[PDB]
């Protein structure tokens, strides 16, 4: 890291740093113009320029440790997909105290959250327009069809994950730090996943769940986006269990053997569900309500695939010919997929990609 | 987590006080509608 003034006075980091994909070749790399745009316990999140292109980049600062336990670099390496976060570069660094050494993951900049857009309507009081929600759980399910065909399992799946342009409609998952290539049979820790967007069979402490759990955590994103709040908003891990069980109702022993058969044997207290009709708002569209219904299941083989949610029929609309952005635009990409996204369910490319996007 | 024994204890009290408190707010609407 060796620094520089330019014309205009601007401090400029250089550095040698690697290629997120491609061959192993460290570059020289120039960026300025770097201010905080996020926060964790371990680490910082930088907006920068890169001097070259002048195009804005996103730095992601990790603190490193021993028993971190962290296969975000390796994870990000191997990712490509336009729903997904690119890794452009890498690079180690020292912080300022002895022996602090930082993993510097260099992202393309998204410059909003669908976090912050759906706080920003609800403090408004208002709802995020349908077209939306459509084009922003769409992209969410079509990024787990690609990262889950790989059994890499994201694990943290929640708003603030979520990386928009507000202008493009565009989303991107981010935030790999708690994702893992899940290998059947080898045991996983459960607790993990923001607490909101928890899976049941987490809290009931399962080790062998599977990639459904963001099947899941999207479920609660569609509902948040839907109601204008989380749904489940427990105070802790089992209150969290709680607050799912006061809408849903009490799993059965059948849904409880197949989130945690440890728990089969339990008698516990019937809780009346709500209705899902009482749940939203009256004017919530029905079709938003159904596809809820069908992600947030207790049992977790229930969930449906990330491909079958992109073929629900409240994505219709995305699929008609005349669909286009409320601004004018046409939609960002959606029927590009690949062999590799629908290796889950091959045949259900003729329902994913329409005749006219075939043409 | 922790001993499956020793959760179920715990959720199964949780679950109760739900029970206990939904019981008494529809007791409370008898008791306001009465006034
Ligand atoms: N590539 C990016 N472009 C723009 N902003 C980002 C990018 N990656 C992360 N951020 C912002 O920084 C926040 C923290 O980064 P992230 O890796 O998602 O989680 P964490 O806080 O655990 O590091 C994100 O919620 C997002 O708001
Ligand atoms: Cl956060
Ligand atoms: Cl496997
Ligand atoms: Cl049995
Ligand atoms: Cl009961
Ligand atoms: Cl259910
Ligand atoms: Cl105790
Ligand atoms: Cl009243
Ligand atoms: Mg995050």
């Amino acid at each position: 890291m060796k620094v520089s003034r330019d014309k205009d006075g601007s401090k400029v980091t250089t550095v040698v740093a690697t290629p997120g994909q491609g061959p192993d070749r460290p570059q020289e790399v120039s960026y300025t113009d770097t201010k905080v745009i996020g926060n964790g316990s371990f680490g910082v999140v930088y907006q920068a320029k890169l001097c070259d292109s002048g195009e804005l980049v996103a730095i992601k600062k990790v603190l490193q440790d021993k028993r971190f336990k962290n296969r975000e670099l390796q994870i990000m390496r191997k990712l490509d997909h336009c729903n997904i976060v690119r890794l452009r570069y890498f690079f180690y660094s020292s912080g300022e105290k002895k022996d602090e050494v930082y993993l510097n993951l260099v992202l393309d900049y998204v410059p909003e959250t669908v976090y912050r857009v759906a706080r920003h309507y609800s403090r408004a009081k208002q709802t995020l327009p349908v077209i939306y929600v459509k084009l922003y759980m769409y992209q969410l399910f079509r990024s787990l069809a690609y990262i889950h065909s790989f059994g890499i399992c994201h694990r943290d799946i929640k708003p603030q994950n979520l990386l928009l342009d507000p202008d493009t409609a565009v989303l991107k998952l981010c935030d790999f730090g708690s994702a893992k290539q899940l290998v059947r049979g080898e045991p996983n820790v459960s607790y993990i996943c923001s607490r909101y967007y928890r899976a049941p069979e987490l809290i009931f402490g399962a080790t062998d769940y599977t990639s459904s759990i963001d099947v899941w955590s999207a479920g609660c994103v569609l509902a948040e986006l839907l109601l204008g709040q989380p749904i489940f908003p427990g105070d802790s891990g089992v209150d969290q269990l709680v607050e799912i069980i006061k809408v849903l109702g009490t799993p059965t022993r059948e849904q409880i053997r197949e989130m945690n058969p440890n728990y089969t044997e339990f008698k516990f207290p019937q809780i009346k569900a709500h209705p899902w009709t009482k749940v939203f708002r009256p004017r919530t569209p029905p079709e938003a309500i159904a596809l809820c219904s069908r992600l947030l299941e207790y049992t977790p083989t229930a969930r449906l695939t990330p491909l079958e949610a992109c073929a629900h029929s409240f994505f219709d609309e995305l699929r008609d010919p005349n669909v286009k952005l409320p601004n004018g635009r046409d939609t960002p990409a959606l029927f590009n997929f690949t062999t590799q996204e629908l290796s889950s369910n091959p045949p259900l490319a003729t329902i994913l990609i329409p005749p006219h996007a075939r043409h | 987590g922790v001993e499956p024994q020793k959760f179920a204890e715990e959720l199964i009290h949780r679950l109760e006080a739900v029970q206990r408190t939904r019981e008494a707010e529809e007791k409370l609407e008898e008791r306001l509608k009465r006034v």
